[PDB]
DNA sequence: GGAGGCCAAGATCTCAATTTCGTACAAGAAATC
DNA sequence: CCCTTCGGGAGGTGCATCCCGGTCTCGCTTGGCCTCC
RNA sequence: UUAUCGGCGAGACCGGGAUGCACCUCCCGAAGGGUCU
């Protein structure tokens, strides 16, 4: 029933990124800028606290273990609980007076629920923000253009049979015309919101169904084309990531944290280490992690805390240090008594 | 001996505005520190110099969020610079003068 | 695919040590008669005459659109000292200088492109 | 036995509800510390 | 001394929560009663 | 300024849950050469 700080590193083996709503904007995928639009940007700490949260998730379905065929026990309201926290029976209440009480209960039979916790129960674990150290940490990657393959490479040719390349050919034309369209209607769509720039506020309504109108004749003269719904051959738009090598500092804490629920937690960690993977574009390998955390403790009263050790996550492996650690890792393997099926 | 008549002195305090200015020329700079000269450095000074052009335009005195960026930006560039002048007396002459601009 | 996680994910590649990378290709194209003078014999005499009003039409362009680009970087200059929208209209002038130009590009007939780039 | 202090009781009543936002540049002179 | 190349194609969709719980007062006198001088 | 003077005050954690992610090769064309014990 301690207070757990993992204060540490996160080195980004490969590029990390993230796409919020919020901080997207149609210049496209941005990340977070902790503060104003120039500040400097931040990996949310909600995208490692669910990375971290289905690793634990897993960790916990492993524990409990698979019956022949590979299923868990668990329902399926009973996994969105562990791993989000959303009753989809919907017999969670938010402040049922009788459950007062039986938080601590559910909270040691649930290691993972008083880690993470759901609607209406606090959840011991907050997983913070993940700052770069450095400045020019971040930068556009994954620009890119998809193209045709028949025209990049023109062996694949021979294996298409007349009737293919006839429609490769068709679908060349609808492309090349549907591109013109579309260019000269966004052409026409872009000086007009250049005009919008200086607009008499009613005007700006005006403007604005005017580019809703061109918008809907864009998706018209797309939902005109045959062959393709979308064209094949286009710009991806480069999105936002730390870069390669990037130290961000890390700030986890486990309020009152049990031996077990911090053994639950390192567990997590060990796991998340088997593929260290955090945010998204999963192709590019984007989110690849090399983390090490200093787990210090703070009985309260007390003025300095106490380091009890390490977790260094690398490549190469998962080292733990400090007998406190490796005690927690062991009393929350050992303890039988946890039941995840009963909220 | 002297008595002061400051015409005009509405201009003379606007101005003065301005006045409270030290320019650290980077041409001065650079050409102050002609024989401990870390050339490789004079990019970054170029560069630098580029970008208050970019920022001050024609003006004296600026007042967009890029100036105190850039501001702290060419002097942590120049700190940069600053482990990069071989005599150690000069490193050190270049390292106050820094420092006097930094805590000024 | 679209809608369907790929399980692979090819990371970057990063180079380990400094420098590494640097400007290659680089060189120029050039009109193969002032390299080798053989394959003049190969050529008709009428071919050599568009040969040479080919060079001479290249080289008058060449050296009008250079003129053009200097004023054109002069004028870039007044951009990179001109003042915020009021160099939108200065843009608008360079667009109608490229489009000039590309007209210019146009009617020089068959060869349109500078050879020798 | 008189003089301070704490506490309960006493008649009904008179009145009305916002709905965030500033300000958008020029140059005077120069043996500058 | 030459001379700085054209272009091409810029997404498709999802989903936007539940709930609490909104105070005492007091603008005056007066005697009845309960303790102290 | 039709009089004189009168702090309105004391207490409260608003908090609790969520990976935004899923697909794209940006490639195609080129001799920079000649010139001087």
């Amino acid at each position: 029933m301690r207070t757990l700080n993992f204060n540490g590193k996160i080195s980004t083996l490969e590029p990390l990124t993230v796409t919020v709503k919020n901080a997207v904007s149609t210049s496209g995928h941005r990340l977070p800028r902790n503060g104003g639009f120039n500040a400097a940007p931040y990996f949310p700490g909600t995208s490692i606290r669910g990375t971290l949260r289905h690793a634990a998730h897993k960790v916990i379905v492993d524990r409990v273990g698979l019956n022949a065929d590979g299923k868990s026990p668990f329902d399926l309201a009973e996994h969105f609980m562990l791993a989000q926290g959303v009753d989809i029976n919907g017999e969670a209440e938010t402040f049922a007076p009788g459950e007062i009480n039986a938080g601590a209960e559910l909270r040691s039979k649930n290691p993972l629920i008083s880690l993470f916790g759901r609607w209406g129960l606090s959840g011991k674990v907050g997983i913070g923000n993940a700052i770069p150290d450095g400045d020019n940490q971040w930068g556009m990657f994954g620009g890119g253009a998809r193209s045709i393959m028949f025209q990049r490479d023109e062996s694949l040719m021979e294996f298409l049979e007349t009737d293919q390349v006839d429609r490769l050919e068709r679908l060349l034309e609808e492309q090349a015309e549907a591109s013109v369209d579309i260019s000269q209607i966004k052409t026409e769509q872009d000086a007009l919101k250049k005009a919008m720039k200086s607009a008499d506020k009613d005007t700006k309504a005006e403007l604005q169904i005017k580019v809703r109108e061109l918008d809907e004749k864009i998706q018209a003269r797309k939902d005109q084309k045959q062959e393709s719904r979308e064209s094949i051959r286009r710009p991806i738009d480069p999105y936002e990531a730390f870069i390669t090598g990037a130290e961000l500092s890390h700030r986890m804490s486990i309020k009152n944290a049990t031996d077990e629920e911090a053994g639950l937690f390192i567990s997590a960690l060990i796991r998340f280490a088997a593929e260290p993977r955090f945010g998204g574009h999963a192709n590019h390998n984007c989110g690849l992690v090399e983390a090490h955390w200093t787990v210090t403790t703070w009985k309260p009263g007390e003025l300095v805390p106490v380091t009890l050790g390490e977790i260094v996550i690398t490549p190469n492996g998962v080292e733990i240090t400090g007998d406190e650690l490796f005690a927690m890792v062991k009393a929350f393997n050992e303890n039988q008594s946890f039941d995840f099926t009963a909220r | 001996n002297m008595y002061l008549i400051i015409d005009e002195a509405d201009i003379f305090v606007d101005m003065l505005e301005v006045w409270k200015q030290r320019r650290f020329n980077l041409r001065e700079l650079t050409s102050a520190f002609n024989e401990h000269i870390p050339r490789n450095g004079v990019h970054v000074i170029d560069q630098l110099m580029n970008d208050v052009t970019s920022i001050a335009g024609d003006l004296h005195f600026c007042s967009t969020p890029a100036a105190v960026a850039l501001f702290d930006n060419s002097f942590n560039a120049l700190s940069k610079v600053g482990r990069e002048i071989k005599n150690e007396a000069a490193r050190k002459a270049f390292f106050d003068c820094i420092y006097s601009w930094e805590m000024l």
